[PDB]
């Protein structure tokens, strides 16, 4: 004989399972995006400016002949 | 009908109140009180008030309402 | 009532339902709303 | 929906003619103008 | 008989048919204009000319797509055909005035094509801002012909709004409350209220522009104490409601299509859908200055317009979620109309979300007058309004004509158009973020790759438009007559057959209390 | 007035080839117009 | 300036443009997540033969549908309005420069001390020098001191224009009879490009903006030499 | 509760003088719910088919049980197992026994 | 003056198949023909005027 | 069974998995043998043959669930045809390139692009992430 | 009774895919379209002054 399977609320059961899965995935994407885009950007700007020498940058540009004024 | 006025109550009126409550509750912080200047057109005393020491307004707030002689 | 042998009925099955159930009612035996089973009879 | 079979069936060949004429009606006049832009 | 029927109509169906024919013709004009835009932008360097001929094309593209394609199809066409049938009414309240709403459009269109033929055209943008649109920088008849075009279109729509509001309020079965009318009917009533209140303000503003141009007024001319920014406030007080007017009937059609092809008797959350459309209509009047974040207004004003604009996401989200909840548990029929509707839900959501990005005045400084704005509005117009039009057209074509489309051809059509519109507009986000301005005939070399791909997209969409003409031909050529239609118990417009007789509901419906 | 499929329209569908010509002229004229307007502006 | 195949914003040259990049990152994450969730839910609603077609109760679920979007909007508005009010803060500029839009070029006025003014026109394609950028170079650049708060005032002597420099986060409409203010502060020397950002007729595409950011001493000598 | 729902539906189909309209209304309504009906409900509907001399509708009811289970392939064989005594008593052939699963 | 509404009610309800814009008799036909002639002729003139205004 | 336009207002036959028992029988008119079969149906169904049971099903219904629910090859036609028309679109783009589009500006010439690239690196275009950030100024090569 | 899709679907899918790829590859590579790709990792910078 076959056992009695679950016969009620199959659509509701499927929805609950997948909406929880989608919340869990949304959280993983938010964490990945934090790392791969937002923090990467903050770090790129912080690293660029940490020891940035604007006069040295200008001297390089001037010696390359880019300016009208210098 | 009643159904329409209930719809306006819950769909327009109370949402408006909630939005204005959110707005107020964001600008609820205490502002820096202004320097006391004993201006003659303010803190009027032509007769003592009929309560307390006669020199405090009815809803006197020590933080923001100076007396004629200044902040307490 | 009808001036012909069929008329469209709309059935508001329960008070305040937003969904109206529409069907042709034909001359002859009473027909039932296919949602609530309410009986309608054409009187041409 | 259900429907009758076509009263005047349009064969694959007839559809190729209709599709061809329709596309040419859009493409040839614009094509002529854009080809002659240098002349304008 | 032909003149009596088609020039002297007092019949809501025939007038609806005239609007659909007009809107279809207007769509071909608008598509040709769009292809001229993308032909110029598809290679760096000048193809056509300097920015004047280019912006005449851009200006005309917008006025044609908005005033001659979308509004006549959604409101004049679907509204006239469906609203009386969905409330069991024997016609519109003012069936002769309805005919004049239609016949004002060919003359309006003629004035727009005259604008482009005389002098150097109206190269103003569809916003027609002064002083570029004034009598010094646009001397001669072109802008005056554009203003008069808009006056005739405005009168058409104002009288149409009066007709729809009166019909929907006054001509329902006596047992039917407003809360027992279908969502499409609500969407037209709300659109009509927006038209009634917004178009007169446009009329005032463009009349002031006409008098500045011809009667030596100075409403917008600082030499007389006027202000060009006043024109912008008057235009946008109309213009933001106008975009809700373009989408609301689309939302109503999507609710009917999703319900129908889900096998449902009713949309999810009817009263929430009504609430959402009325909330969108209301909020649409208090947000117009999000079109003006770079003009120099005060910071507190920018903060208000940012916040009020964002609020529109709440009722709009209720509609999106309610469509998804209508699909939930459906017996899904993968009809061509359903494919248009599903495309709508997703692509409209994307465009709405880029609108929320733009609502932020601080970021809008960098995005204003760039292709980011162009990407936003084409997701909501070319993938929203248009997808609702195509879904409603393929859904109701058998009602209107009595003949069926070839469903396989209609699915092919959808597939091609989906690829083309996404290839056209998705890359415009990148052009916007990287700073390509609007209304440019030519661009710095860096922007070449995305402009090239965007133009290739536009050619795919042209292929779809040409195929659609063929598909309508094949339906009329083959004459497959309708036999049975499912779900008539919750779709009254189908219950009088395909097509319905000239006179329907001569004997009204019976609905008791 | 004539009622039914093919009769509630201001154009004839009695002959599919005549209809193809009419539809070609109708939609083709709308699509062509902007190209001819641009040509007109360029030729001034 | 923009570079080939660019996806996002020009690299920030000013602190406010930096702020706008991080705010755009935050907003775009939300846009991605909501778009993705709607697409996923569509795909979920469409991939089962299981059915439920009887009337469904809406009020519980509508609470979630309104409250969660309201929270998300607040999470966008708070940083949005922080940046809006940061750009509006009092700063104390060292220099005021005016720009006037014309059909089709920009004029610049540096009148704090001397009557310095000049016109700035696009370099025609046929006259570009090797390595120069089509439609972006001008004959006379807007030379400015780096690392200094500058007040820019913008107007027009004809139709509307709009003065934009994307890498500094700037776009200010140029309206006749109106003097609009913005602040400009470059973290770096170099050349920063923009383009007219309000339709202004025949040569709207062809009236660009080039800022040349140099040390104060060089700016002072250039200023003297331009009188 | 589940038991009250099932008992209401058993009562519905067990009405001795149930008419053809009521049989159809009941089945067309029941298949809108998020459930595969319990064997006791299907048993009562099949006996209504017998009182209404309608063999074909009895077969169609078995098909819609299979359909309502969707991808849950274990439900229909279980339901048929539970119905076998009723199918044998009434001479109802399954869709499979009639080749109507092809 | 006298109330002659009943006489107009009889005229406009006559079962003669005329649409309401012509049911007053021959004067209605004349005024219709004048109106439509000025409309169609003016429209043709407006198109000539466009033809003229379309060229320098 | 012949379905008629003039029956639109009457209850009709449908095959829908969500409406298993439609409003009318598929076949209403009965031959002599079909009438005898409907009489036989009033007696024990155990006495009906398999063929009689199938015949009774096919009077009541048009298609079985298995038939009405079948999958089709239509997706191949739709996808193939869509790819054909997208392919046709590339012919229009080839025509445009050949007959409409003249030479592109001289700033796209290889030598111009090489010089412009160096000048962008000399002015440090997008030095944080976008462009110059990708150049190694120490080794004089792309990173 | 095989329908149009049973008889022709395989050929329509295979021919449409083959045609689409061939013509777009030809268009993209053989007719001088200027894509203006990134110079990064591609272009050797050259003296301009
Ligand atoms: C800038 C302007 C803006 C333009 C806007 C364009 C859009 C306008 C919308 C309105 C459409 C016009 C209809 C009303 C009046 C037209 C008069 C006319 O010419 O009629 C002939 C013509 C049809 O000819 P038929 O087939 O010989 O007539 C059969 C009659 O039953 C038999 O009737 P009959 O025997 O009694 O007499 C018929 C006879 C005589 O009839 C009369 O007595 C009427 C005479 C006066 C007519 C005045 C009205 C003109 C229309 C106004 C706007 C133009 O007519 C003719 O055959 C010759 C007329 C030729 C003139 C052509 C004008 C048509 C429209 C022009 C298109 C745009 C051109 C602009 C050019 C741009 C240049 C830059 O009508 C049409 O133009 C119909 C459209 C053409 C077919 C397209 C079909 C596409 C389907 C798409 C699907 C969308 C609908 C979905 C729902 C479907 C089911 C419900
Ligand atoms: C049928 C249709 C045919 C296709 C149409 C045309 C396709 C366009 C192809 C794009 C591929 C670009 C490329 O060269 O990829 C290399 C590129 C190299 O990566 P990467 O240079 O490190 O980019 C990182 C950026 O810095 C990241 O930072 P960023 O600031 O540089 O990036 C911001 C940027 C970047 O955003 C993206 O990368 C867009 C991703 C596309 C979504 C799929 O743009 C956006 O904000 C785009 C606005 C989009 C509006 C919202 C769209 C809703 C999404 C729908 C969800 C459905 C999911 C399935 O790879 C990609 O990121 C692929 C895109
Ligand atoms: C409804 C509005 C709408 C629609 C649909 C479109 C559709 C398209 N638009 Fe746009 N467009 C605007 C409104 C619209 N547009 C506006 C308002 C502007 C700004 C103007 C300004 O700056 O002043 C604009 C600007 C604009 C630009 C920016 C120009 C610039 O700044 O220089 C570009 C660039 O590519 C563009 C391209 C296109 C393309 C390729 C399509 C294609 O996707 C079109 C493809 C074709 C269709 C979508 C079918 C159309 C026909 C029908 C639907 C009829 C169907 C028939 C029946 C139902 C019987 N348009
Ligand atoms: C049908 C047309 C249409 C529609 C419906 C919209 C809808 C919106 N638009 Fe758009 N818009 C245009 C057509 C449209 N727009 C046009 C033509 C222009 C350019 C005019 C010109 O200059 O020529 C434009 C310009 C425009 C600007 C000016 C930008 C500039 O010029 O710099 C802004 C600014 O805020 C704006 C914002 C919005 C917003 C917030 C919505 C909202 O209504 C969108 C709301 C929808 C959603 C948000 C998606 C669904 C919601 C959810 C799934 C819930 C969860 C979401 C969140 C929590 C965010 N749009
Ligand atoms: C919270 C919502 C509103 C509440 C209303 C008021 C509450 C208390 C009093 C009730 C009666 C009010 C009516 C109007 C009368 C006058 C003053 C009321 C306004 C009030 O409450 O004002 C207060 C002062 O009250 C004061 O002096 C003293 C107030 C008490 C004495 C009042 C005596 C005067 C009565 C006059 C009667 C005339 C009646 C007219 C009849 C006409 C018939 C022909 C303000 O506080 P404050 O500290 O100065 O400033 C705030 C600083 N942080
Ligand atoms: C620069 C120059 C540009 C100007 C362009 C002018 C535009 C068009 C020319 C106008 C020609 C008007 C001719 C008269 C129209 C009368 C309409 C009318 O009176 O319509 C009535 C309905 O509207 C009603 O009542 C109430 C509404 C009546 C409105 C009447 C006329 C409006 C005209 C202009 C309105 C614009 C508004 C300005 C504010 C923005 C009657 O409806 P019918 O369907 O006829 O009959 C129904 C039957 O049951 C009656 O027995
Ligand atoms: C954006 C919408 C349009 C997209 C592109 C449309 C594709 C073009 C379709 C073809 O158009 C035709 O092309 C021909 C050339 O291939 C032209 O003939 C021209 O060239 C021929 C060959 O050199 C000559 O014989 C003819 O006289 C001469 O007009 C002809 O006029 C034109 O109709
Ligand atoms: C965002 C899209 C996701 C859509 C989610 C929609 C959720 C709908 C559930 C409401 O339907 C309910 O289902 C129950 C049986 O399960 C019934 O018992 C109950 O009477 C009914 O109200
Ligand atoms: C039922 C059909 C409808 C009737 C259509 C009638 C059309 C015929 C009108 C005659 O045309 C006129 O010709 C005059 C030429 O003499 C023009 O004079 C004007 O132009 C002159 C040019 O010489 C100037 O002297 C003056 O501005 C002015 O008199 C005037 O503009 C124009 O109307
Ligand atoms: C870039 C945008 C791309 C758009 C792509 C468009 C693809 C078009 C697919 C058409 O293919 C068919 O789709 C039917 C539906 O239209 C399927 O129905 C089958 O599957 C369905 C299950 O969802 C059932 O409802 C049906 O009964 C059943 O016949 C059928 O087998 C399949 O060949
Ligand atoms: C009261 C009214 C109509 C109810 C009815 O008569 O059927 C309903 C319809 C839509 C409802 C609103 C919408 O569902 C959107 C919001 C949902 C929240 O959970 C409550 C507030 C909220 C704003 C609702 C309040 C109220 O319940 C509304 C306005
Ligand atoms: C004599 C006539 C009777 C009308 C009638 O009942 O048929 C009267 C009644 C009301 C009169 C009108 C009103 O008295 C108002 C006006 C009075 C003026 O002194 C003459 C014109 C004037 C407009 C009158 C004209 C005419 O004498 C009217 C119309
Ligand atoms: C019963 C009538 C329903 C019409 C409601 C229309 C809702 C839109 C509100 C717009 C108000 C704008 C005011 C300025
Ligand atoms: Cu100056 Cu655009
Ligand atoms: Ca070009
Ligand atoms: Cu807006
Ligand atoms: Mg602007
Ligand atoms: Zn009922």
């Amino acid at each position: 004989a076959l056992a009695k399977p679950q016969m009620r609320g199959l659509l509701a059961r499927r929805l609950r399972f997948h909406i929880v899965g989608a919340f869990m995935v949304s959280l993983g994407f938010a964490t990945f995006y934090k790392f791969a885009v937002a923090e990467k950007r903050k770090k790129a700007y912080a690293d660029f400016y940490r020891n940035y020498d604007s006069m040295k940058d200008f001297e390089e540009m001037r010696k390359a002949g880019i300016f009208q004024s210098a | 009908g009643a159904r329409t006025w209930r719809f306006l109550t819950f769909g327009l009126a109370l949402p408006s109140v909630a939005l204005c409550t959110l707005n107020s509750w964001l600008h609820s912080g205490h502002r820096e009180r202004p320097a006391f200047i004993p201006y003659h057109h303010l803190r009027i005393r032509t007769k003592p008030f009929s309560w307390g020491d006669g020199n405090h307004t009815f809803f006197h707030n020590p933080r923001v309402n100076p007396l004629p002689t200044g902040y307490e | 009532p009808s001036i012909t042998n069929k008329r469209i009925v709309g059935c508001i099955c329960e008070e305040d339902n937003s969904t109206v159930i529409w069907f042709w009612l034909h001359k002859g035996e009473a027909q039932r709303c296919p949602s609530c089973g309410t009986h309608y009879k054409l009187v041409p | 929906i259900t429907a009758k079979p076509a009263k005047t069936p349009t064969s694959p060949k007839e559809q190729a003619i209709g599709l061809s004429v329709t596309f040419l009606s859009f493409l040839l006049p614009a094509g002529w103008v854009l080809y002659h832009l240098d002349n304008y | 008989m032909f003149i009596n029927r088609w020039l002297f109509s007092t019949n809501h169906k025939d007038i609806g048919t005239l609007y659909l024919l007009f809107g279809a013709w207007a769509g071909m004009v608008g598509t040709a204009l769009s292809l001229l835009i993308r032909a110029e932008l598809g290679q760096p360097g000048t193809l056509l000319g300097d920015d004047q001929i280019y912006n005449v094309v851009v200006t005309a593209h917008a006025f044609v797509m908005i005033f001659f394609m979308v509004m006549p199809i959604m409101i004049g066409g679907f509204g006239n055909w469906l609203v009386p049938l969905m409330i069991g009414a024997p016609d519109m309240a003012f069936p002769r005035m309805n005919n004049m709403s239609f016949w004002l459009l060919p003359p309006s269109f003629l004035l727009l094509l005259a604008s482009s033929m005389v002098e150097a055209g109206a190269g103003t943008g569809w916003t027609v801002y002064p002083p570029l649109a004034g009598n010094l920088a646009h001397a001669g008849a072109s802008v005056d012909l554009t203003i008069f075009s808009l006056h005739l279109a405005g009168v058409s729509s104002i009288l149409g709004a009066i007709n729809f509001i009166t019909t929907i309020i006054n001509m329902k079965p006596p047992a039917m409350s407003q809360y027992q009318t279908p969502l499409f009917v609500w969407s037209v009533m709300i659109t009509a209220v927006l038209l009634l209140l917004s178009l007169p303000v446009l009329a005032a503003g463009i009349t002031m522009l006409l008098t500045d141009r011809n009667l030596n007024t100075t409403f917008f001319d600082p030499a007389g104490g006027g202000d060009p920014i006043l024109y912008q406030h008057l235009f946008w007080f109309f213009g933001h409601p106008e975009v809700y007017i373009l989408i609301l009937p689309g939302f109503g059609m999507i609710s009917h299509i999703v319900t129908y092809y889900s096998g449902k008797k009713e949309p999810f959350g009817y009263m929430g859908m009504v609430w959402a459309m009325m909330s969108i209509g209301f909020l649409g009047f208090i947000v117009w200055a999000h079109h003006m974040f770079t003009v120099g207004m005060d910071v507190d004003t920018r903060a208000y317009f940012t916040s009020a604009t964002m609020i529109i996401a709440i009722p709009t989200g209720v509609k999106v979620f309610s469509w998804l909840a209508t699909l939930h548990g459906g017996n899904i029929k993968w009809s061509p109309a359903m494919m248009w509707a599903l495309g709508f839900i997703f692509l409209f959501t994307v465009g709405g979300l880029t609108g929320i990005v733009l609502a932020n005045s601080s970021l809008d400084i960098v995005l204003h007058d760039t292709y980011y704005v162009v990407a936003h509005f084409h997701y909501v117009l070319s993938m929203g309004a248009v997808f609702a039009i195509m879904g409603g057209f393929v859904h109701w074509f058998p009602l209107f004509s009595g003949y069926t489309l070839n469903d396989t051809w209609a699915k092919i059509h959808f597939a091609i158009m989906f690829v083309g519109v996404n290839m056209t507009f998705f890359p415009q986000h990148f052009l916007g973020l990287s700073g390509m301005p609007r209304r440019y005939s030519d661009y710095p070399d860096a922007y070449t790759m995305w402009n090239t791909i965007s133009s290739m997209g536009s050619f795919i969409s042209l292929t779809a438009v040409m195929l659609m003409v063929f598909i309508i031909w094949e339906a009329f050529a083959s004459k497959r007559e309708v036999l049975t239609v499912d779900l008539t118990t919750t779709n009254l417009e189908w219950l009088n057959g395909c097509p319905p007789p000239y006179h329907t509901f001569e004997e009204p419906t019976y609905v008791n209390l | 007035y004539e009622e039914g499929p093919g009769k509630n329209i201001p154009f004839s569908v009695e002959n599919k080839w005549r209809l193809l010509a009419m539809m070609t002229l109708f939609f083709g004229s709308g699509f062509a117009a902007p190209f001819f307007i641009v040509r007109h502006q360029l030729l001034k | 300036m923009a570079y080939p195949m660019q996806l996002g914003f020009q690299d920030a040259t000013s602190p406010i443009m930096e702020e706008l990049l991080h705010f755009h990152d935050h907003t775009l994450m939300i846009v991605f997540l909501i778009s993705s969730l709607v697409l996923y839910i569509i795909s979920l609603m469409l991939t089962t033969k299981l059915t439920h077609t009887s009337t469904m109760d809406a009020q519980e679920v509508e609470t979630i549908w309104t409250i969660l979007p309201a929270i998300i909007l607040i999470l966008i508005a708070l940083p949005s309005l922080r940046i809006l009010y940061m750009m509006d803060e009092i700063n104390n500029p060292s220099l005021t420069v005016k720009t006037m839009g014309h059909q089709w070029y920009w004029s610049y006025e540096y009148t704090d001390y001397e009557d310095l003014s000049f016109d700035s026109y696009m370099i025609p394609t046929s006259e570009l020098k090797p390595g120069e950028l089509r439609l972006l170079e001008v004959d006379n650049r807007v030379v400015l001191p780096m690392e200094m708060t500058i007040r820019m005032l913008v107007s027009s002597e004809d139709v509307l224009h709009s003065w934009a420099v994307p890498s500094l986060g700037l776009k200010t409409d140029a309206i006749p009879g109106r003097l609009n203010q913005t602040t400009l502060m470059s973290s770096r020397p170099g050349l920063y490009y923009g383009q007219c950002s309000e339709i202004c007729g025949s040569n709207h595409s062809f009236m660009p903006i080039v800022l040349e950011l140099v040390p104060l001493k060089y700016f002072e000598k250039w200023s003297a030499s331009m009188l | 509760t589940d038991e009250e729902f099932d008992a209401r539906w058993v009562t519905y189909f067990n009405k001795p003088d149930i008419d053809a309209w009521e049989l159809r209304k009941g089945m067309n309504t029941l298949v809108g719910y998020d459930l595969v009906p319990e064997p006791k409900i299907i048993d009562a509907a099949l006996r209504a088919c017998r009182r209404l001399n309608d063999f074909a509708s009895a077969v169609r009811i078995l098909e819609v049980v299979k359909d309502k289970a969707g991808p849950h392939k274990e439900i229909y064989p279980y339901v048929i197992q539970e119905l076998r005594p009723t199918l044998n008593e009434l001479g109802i052939s399954t869709p499979e026994e009639l080749g109507l699963d092809k | 003056f006298e109330n002659r509404v009943a006489e107009k009610q009889k005229l406009f309800q006559e079962d003669n198949g005329l649409p309401v814009h012509l049911k007053g008799g021959a004067t209605d036909n004349i005024l219709y023909r004048v109106t439509m002639t000025l409309c169609l002729g003016g429209t043709l003139y407006s198109l000539y005027c466009l033809g003229w205004a379309s060229f320098p | 069974s012949v379905v008629k336009s003039e029956d639109y207002a009457l209850p009709s036959y449908v095959d829908r998995r969500d409406y298993p028992l439609p409003d009318v029988a598929h076949v209403k008119n009965l031959s002599a043998s079909q009438k005898a079969l409907k009489e036989k149906e009033k007696a024990s169904w155990s006495s009906l043959s398999i063929d009689e049971k199938v015949e009774l099903y096919r009077l009541k219904f048009k298609e079985s669930f298995a038939e009405m629910n079948r999958s089709t090859n239509e997706w191949k036609t739709v996808v193939g045809a869509a790819m054909f028309f997208i392919g046709f679109t590339a012919l229009l783009l080839i025509w445009e390139k050949h007959y409409v589009y003249g030479p592109i500006p001289h700033t796209f010439e290889e030598e111009w692009v090489a010089k412009q690239t160096k000048r962008m690196l000399d002015m440090k275009v997008a030095p944080i992430q976008g462009f110059s950030a990708k150049w190694d100024y120490d080794k004089n090569e792309w990173k | 009774a095989p329908d149009f899709h049973d008889k022709y679907g395989n050929a329509v899918l295979a021919s449409g895919a083959t045609f689409c790829v061939a013509v777009w590859v030809y268009m993209a590579t053989q007719i001088g379209i200027e894509w203006n790709p990134s110079p990064v990792g591609r272009v050797t910078p050259k003296e301009w002054r």
